[PDB]
């Protein structure tokens, strides 16, 4: 009676409940959480494995850039930039590694180049004197890892001791059998036996805004399971 | 001259049928399927492990709804009724990379376990939409699920009835 | 004294007597029929395997634009496009999903970018006031099937009940070992026994205009064949 | 619950981590390298016949050095000495493809051969450029030496020293 | 005790000191000699083995071309051009096919299209009257063999009777596995046993010119061996 | 020193060579060889059941040809006379996507069976441009027969004529 499933950085099989999203800390860098997975009312287990199992995460930060009368079309970022899979032509990325919107003027803004690893980006467009402007660029440099909860708070411990890197994560191209990925880890979990994973960065991360364009969330989380029932 | 062929048959399934139904669904109402697949009478269709799907679902204005949406393919037997047991591809959209999955065999999403599917037997797609997102449409949408052209991909296979003595054991199975 | 030969939309083996192209209904979708093959003077028979033999089809529609003083540079089309295969980049798409041709200057007509699923185009230049344009773009959202005839019009029936669509048909890439299309059915037929390709679908279809820039003929269907001499 | 797992771990290596070191380096001066990784106390590391890398190594301004400069992994032991009887990965530059080889079975390149390193032994990374060309940077530039993620590629496998009865052979 | 190994056009196992670079014969075609490896002081032996072992050769050649008041941006080459892996797009190339560089403005000269297999080229820019232009397109049209020295130039002979042609060269993708070279022969050579790549072809070649823009060396040659330490 | 080698060798013929020879050839002239391909004095060649072929027959202007134009590979013997008993590649010309068949395994166009030539026997390219077409030229165009410095590609096999016993037997085949 066991059949494959799939999760998310949203409701589903959780209702919005058993489940909670959340930022991290930036001024000190501490290896926070930003979403768990409490198993919700019904199911028997459930259970991961990688070196079997899939995963997705597509995670962007914010920030807010005013405009200028003589107005720079040029930007510097404190978050390191690539790309995801290949080159960084914003067409061709699979999705891309920056998303711009002007405040004042409710529309997008569109990029004309990247100064690739310089960590900065020239615009399309000219912002103007006292105009609001949010970009949503993709995070680098940070770890992750998984845990788990004895239904208060008593770590069993840890999946997998060892992290993995963000910019890492970028790199390899999702959507490709083979060049998925499948981390290290065997576990399984009960009722209220929550799971959280875990972050450290300097930077912060984004999950909705309510004025991100493309689709109410800024960015994602999504996962394959095998459960019983 | 035709060459003699078997009750088995290859095929690959989509909107425009007539057995096939389809409506438009809005945000935040995961229970409403935009597709109703319903068993014709005397043809029963089979699934095998894996076979190929193509969640092709945008918005009225001809794009991929928010990639937070998510497909659940589920089997039903009569009653209109949904069912756990007995479920395929529970998955997220904005993942598919349309332009190529519906070609290459990598990208290629194929089903959770296979299906057998009786003289009337219905199977629904529910979509959850988040909520305030773009409404659906179907007219500027698609689906698939299978490869009968290629040479890699799968197949769905359709046999009628009336050619075969199991269809009594088949149709116990249900 | 079996050997393999490939078929034309345009005469090869038939003199262009043999074989006859047309278009189709639209008003009411009618499963009508485009292209026939019937046996010449000479041959013993004709042979096609699907699952053996190979298929080949180019399907492009045609319309008529005019042009304004404040032109658009903007078109909406009543035909799904789709890429062929990959990416709906015109420079590597293996051919264009679309063509373009002014009347007036008697000159191609390029394309900037295209509103992908949105079934709508942008285009590079600036046509002018009541200066007509002619396009083709590929033909989607349609059925084919094949069938036979007992040297009259009695229809023996059809190779293969089920049909086939046509968006399916751009996407799987043409020209590539075992991504190569290969149907089903087996069938033979003799001197006068034609045979005719049939097509269920909204729109139209175009096999010549005599202004279509790339040579003479917009659409095409090619096949092989096995052959009795 | 959590799973057992065994000894033998599967990971990746890195710029970005502590007991591996690095340094700049500038043209014409191959015995000074890039990277110098390090054996950390009570494990030890293994390294099969094959296993990726990703040398990817930039200029100051984010661009690969020029083609005609080579990378050469070594085995060192003790005494901070290279050493020739053990050696990897002999390779130019100009020969990666970088965006393409992270991930594509064909353009991935593995190594010559096995290797460990023991509780103390030292890898380096010389970096011979031909003259007169760009400095190197490592901030503008990473490396690897596993796919630990993947499926086909091959990863590296740690074990902790303690968890052996044949340590007293691997130590030999 | 045996190793695999790479070699290069430029020092490395020979301290630029037992190699040596050289340009060949033009106005009478002659299989010349290009570049030689002589056994540095150390080694016991160095082995070839074609079918097993691989290689790499990117070879450019030189002009020099003035520029006009009404300047052309059109130019006509003695050398004729091919892609490398695929089309002719500049961008996506894996090396370009032509390289420019003007020298009164000591900047690039950037390639706006190409006449294909006419071998001509536009660019562009818009050079200046008397204006010096640099380039290094390709070299194609030419075979290549290896050889043999016994310490003085007795030749033993030839690895291969047979040549291979350059156009080839640059059309199999390097950078690919199973399409990488792997030509035939078997050989070995002791301390000052030298080998001598030859080639024969009516074009010049370029090792250096001091001003070529990407990394002192216009052309290069790479291989693979097996050495005995 | 050396490593010895057998008198089989493996090779890929093309066009800038001695022996072989070529010409222009004009549109609705099928029988006009562009290539003509000449057995060398005492060289034996073959070529097993399947081998590449880079039908490269472009226009003046660089441009393959119609893709109705067809290629027609042909055994002959002396006497400058084509010959059905023996014929290879009856295929189209705008079929074979150039730029990568000449690399990848599957494009790659093998031929229908084997063949032989003796120390003077010819081979034909036979062009059935339609009619009313560009032209053909050959400096703007190649063609091979072989994938000798590859890993799954076959080559041609060459020998010398004087390094066997059997060569009576093969001139009895002929």
């Amino acid at each position: 009676q066991t059949q494959e499933y799939t999760l998310s950085h949203t409701g589903g099989l959780l209702g919005s409940s058993k489940v909670t999203t959340a930022s991290n800390q930036t001024a000190p860098q501490r290896e926070t959480a930003i979403i768990s997975f409490e198993v919700p009312r019904k199911f028997s287990e459930i259970e991961y494995v990688g070196q079997r199992d899939a995963t997705r995460f597509v995670p962007r930060t914010t920030e807010e850039i005013t405009g200028t009368a003589n107005d720079d079309t040029v930007v510097q970022l404190q978050a390191n930039i690539q790309p995801i899979a290949g080159e960084e032509d914003m067409a061709d990325q699979d999705y891309p590694v920056v998303v711009a919107y002007n405040v004042t003027q409710g529309a997008q803004v569109e990029i004309a180049d990247v100064n690739y690893a310089t960590d900065e980006v020239t615009l399309a467009t000219d912002p103007a004197d006292g105009d609001t402007v949010k970009l949503w660029p993709i995070m680098g440099d940070g770890e992750v890892q998984f845990r788990l909860v004895n239904q208060f708070g008593q770590e069993e411990g840890r999946v997998y001791p060892w992290a993995t890197p963000l910019y890492r994560w970028h790199d390899f191209p999702q959507l490709k059998r083979g060049r998925e990925i499948n981390l290290h880890g065997s576990v399984t979990w009960q009722e209220n036996e929550t799971v959280e994973v875990l972050l450290d960065a300097p930077q912060a991360i984004t999950w909705e805004d309510a004025d991100y364009p493309e689709g109410q969330y800024v960015s994602t989380f999504e996962q394959d399971v095998e459960i019983t029932l | 001259n035709i060459g003699n062929l078997s009750a088995e048959k290859q095929i690959s399934l989509y909107d425009g049928q007539p057995f096939i139904s389809e409506q438009d669904v809005a945000a935040g109402d995961p229970n409403t399927p935009a597709l109703t697949i319903e068993g014709p009478d005397g043809y029963v269709i089979a699934v095998d492990a894996g076979t190929p799907i193509a969640p092709e679902f945008r918005d009225s204005n001809g794009e991929k709804l928010d990639p937070s949406t998510r497909v659940i393919v589920q089997k039903c037997d009569r009653q209109g009724n949904p069912l756990g047991d007995g479920i395929i591809f529970n998955d997220t959209l904005g993942r598919f990379n349309y332009n190529k999955m519906r070609t290459d065999p990598d990208y290629m999403r194929k089903t959770a376990k296979s299906l057998m599917v009786d003289e009337r037997e219905i199977v629904k797609v529910f979509v959850d939409v988040p909520d305030g997102a773009n409404g659906y449409d179907a007219e500027r949408s698609r689906f698939t699920l299978g490869d009968d052209t290629s040479d890699f991909g799968k197949a769905v296979e359709i046999v009628d009835h009336d050619d075969l003595t199991e269809g009594e054991t088949q149709a116990v199975k249900s």
